[PDB]
């Protein structure tokens, strides 16, 4: 929704719509975590939420840098040196669910 | 089928419009074989889902389909398929609503007055008379000459027609005299004359058992049975006014007379006998507990009877008390507020509830063995009275799976398709039932 927590909102929340642009460099973790604490009238229930919610976006950045340092090491490997009735249900039985009367 | 036929169809190419009743008429009157149950439940849902205003789409479709049809059954004026199956339509449109056939009635008057000797004009007569029952006392300020001349040739087709056509136009004068008009004293010199000629006959035969004026007479004392039957059902005279005296009981008099020519040397008068009992017993339900009626039941439909008419009269004689038990209780069940705050917290009566089980603790044990019968019509009966009762719990399901499961293994079709539903119903609900009895 609306505010600069809305991404730990939806990534507690809904989590689907929180695309791979949003993740990476829109929350930088040591400021908005630290932002939450100290905010006012915060609900221990709300903050609970959010605390799912900013692990789950910090393990989904984890996630991204892990398949992005495979991707290099698997790039650095590489060099260039030129040197009939099968199976049918019995009969109708199975579905001919009878008419009523 | 909202957008197929319940459509506002505009003033113009009327050649479709009458290619559409022709399409209507032709699915209802092939469908008269297996039942009207689905279609009444399609038109229920299609009015009753748009409840709002909004144009009322299907309200127009339904009223311009409805008077067309009247034109169309006018301008017919002499294939008669068509006009059975029109008059059919217009049936089911009155049971569906009935608003929509008020202002059409004194159209519908002249078929009622007089007809032939054929079937298809019987049917007509009996369908007219049911919607004039469903219609006639919504009917905004009706003429008193109207129903002068409606009761007057009532009479005049009760006193000249056959069984069906008495019974269905029976129904609609009893209903329309207790609803509308108050003319009473007419409906009672009638039993008068009926209870008379009845009674005059079993004095004559009492000590005469062997005399021959009755041999002649037969079919005057059996319509009497019939319509006395069929009076004592629709339209109770055991009442305040009807006698215009202190009552003499005259319930319990009907009981002993017909009970008493029960016992006879024909068939014939048998079998009108119990019809008579069966229409009596519709109205007073408490006459079931009675020990002659109770000995006689469970003495016709056990004993190896010769008669196969009886036992078929007699599960007939079941089968419609549940039904119309059913579905009186239901539709006056549906108008609560009228009665709400004129009946008391305290009571939470029963007999007016449990009589209905009750009754059937008495037969059913009889009604079972009545599946091991040589005869197609007594099975078939005996099954339709069975699964009428279960369809509303009335008595314990696991005591009848037995019967239930051997009557699984007939010829005809529809005996067992029927039976085995009724099985999977047992089944889906309880779990354990039919492991105990396999």
């Amino acid at each position: 929704k609306r505010g600069p927590l809305a991404k730990i909102w939806l990534a507690a929340h809904w989590d689907k719509k929180l695309t791979k642009a949003h993740v990476f460099e829109c929350n930088l973790e040591s400021s908005v975590e630290s932002i939450i604490s100290p905010k006012v009238k915060m609900a221990l229930r709300t903050s609970g939420h959010l605390l799912l919610g900013v692990v789950r976006i910090y393990h989904r950045k984890a996630k991204y840098l892990l398949a992005d340092c495979n991707e290099a090491f698997i790039k650095i490997k590489m060099a260039f040196r030129p040197g009939i009735l099968q199976e049918n249900d019995f009969g109708d039985f199975g579905m001919d669910d009878r008419e009523i009367m | 089928f909202q957008k197929l036929w319940f459509t506002p169809t505009p003033h113009n190419d009327k050649e479709a419009m009458t290619r559409k009743i022709l399409n209507i008429t032709d699915v209802v009157a092939a469908c008269r074989d297996t039942g009207y149950d689905w279609f009444e439940q399609l038109l229920q849902n299609l009015l009753k889902s748009e409840e709002d205003s909004s144009y009322k789409p299907v309200k127009k479709a339904c009223t311009q389909l409805v008077d067309n049809l009247v034109e169309h059954i006018l301008k017919y004026e002499e294939n008669s398929g068509r006009l059975v199956a029109c008059i059919t339509t217009l049936f089911l449109f009155s049971k569906i609503r009935p608003q929509l056939m008020v202002k059409h009635a004194m159209t519908m008057q002249p078929y009622l007055t007089t007809k032939c000797s054929t079937q298809n004009d019987f049917m007509v007569i009996c369908n007219v008379a049911k919607i004039l029952e469903l219609v006639v006392p919504l009917m905004e300020h009706p003429s008193e000459t109207f129903l002068a001349t409606i009761e007057e040739d009532l009479m005049k087709l009760i006193i000249k027609y056959g069984m069906t056509v008495v019974q269905h136009c029976v129904s609609c004068l009893g209903a329309v005299v207790n609803k509308v008009t108050q003319n009473f004293k007419f409906v009672w010199a009638c039993f008068n004359r009926y209870y008379g000629a009845i009674s005059k006959l079993k004095s004559q035969h009492q000590e005469d058992p062997n005399n021959t004026s009755l041999l002649t007479n037969k079919p005057a004392l059996l319509r009497s049975l019939f319509t006395v039957g069929a009076l004592c059902r629709h339209f109770d005279f055991d009442l305040e006014d009807f006698k215009g005296n202190s009552k003499v009981n005259i319930k319990d008099k009907v009981l002993e007379l017909l009970m008493y020519f029960t016992k006879h040397s024909d068939e014939e008068v048998q079998t009108k006998a119990i019809i008579g009992l069966g229409f009596a017993f519709i109205q007073h339900p408490s006459l079931m507990f009675e020990q002659e009626v109770k000995n006689l039941y469970n003495n016709i439909l056990s004993d190896k009877n010769s008669s196969v008419n009886l036992k078929i009269q007699v599960l007939k004689n079941l089968q419609t008390y549940l039904q119309e038990e059913d579905t009186r209780m239901q539709q006056a069940d549906r108008d609560w507020k009228k009665v709400a705050k004129q009946e008391d917290l305290k009571e939470m009566g029963d007999v007016s509830s449990g009589m209905s089980s009750s009754i059937m603790q008495l037969y059913l044990k009889q009604v079972l063995e009545a599946f091991f019968h040589t005869q197609s019509s007594v099975r078939h009966f005996a099954l339709n009275v069975i699964a009428l009762t279960l369809n509303q719990g009335l008595i314990h399901p696991v005591q009848c799976v037995p019967y239930l499961i051997a009557m699984g293994t007939d010829p005809e079709p529809a005996m067992r398709n029927k039976a085995d539903q009724q099985l999977v119903e047992i089944d889906k609900k309880y779990a354990g039932f039919i492991h105990m009895k396999a």
